[PDB]
């Protein structure tokens, strides 16, 4: 498995290690004794002015299941408010804009 | 609970990545994670 | 916990002032004065 993770959050990849930037869109179940390597990708994969290329739903109703990975256009909810893009107090479209 | 605060700090994230200093938005993001877990 | 939250948004104010925009700074100061009462 390969994915984007920022620098000072790299260490968060651990069994039973939840989080915000490391959990809401990825999770490893317990019992994997292996290796992960992180490194700078800016010598080729970066650009000045905001690298408008990455995204992950910054809100979700819970964590992820063992190695769960499910796409979702669904908004986050506190109440039951039907919102399809309009920013209310609980509409909360989880689009986190990595530029 | 603090839905006012949640809406306001989400607005802050919006404006903050609408700034250029894209980094404190993500900090506030983990802060909201902290609110939700608490 | 509660003081961690108040001081992380303390730092929110601090950092945003370290960025520089009178408007958003006023807004988040309103935010902290609102939260500490709530």
């Amino acid at each position: 498995d390969s994915f984007v993770i920022r620098g000072d959050e790299v260490r968060q990849i651990a069994p039973g290690q939840t989080g915000k930037i490391a959990d809401y869109n990825y999770k490893l179940p317990d019992d994997f004794t292996g290796c992960v390597i992180a490194w700078n990708s800016n010598n080729l994969d970066s650009k000045v002015g905001g690298n408008y290329n990455y995204l992950y739903r910054l809100f979700r109703k819970s964590n992820l299941k063992p190695f769960e990975r499910d796409i979702s256009t669904e908004i986050y909810q506190a109440g039951s408010t039907p919102c399809n893009g309009v920013e209310g107090f609980n509409c909360y479209f989880p689009l986190q804009s990595y530029g | 609970d603090k839905e006012w605060i949640l809406q306001k700090i989400y607005e802050i994230m919006r404006l903050l990545d609408e700034l250029x200093d894209a980094e404190a938005s993500m900090r506030v993001s983990d802060l909201i994670y902290e609110f939700m877990k608490k």
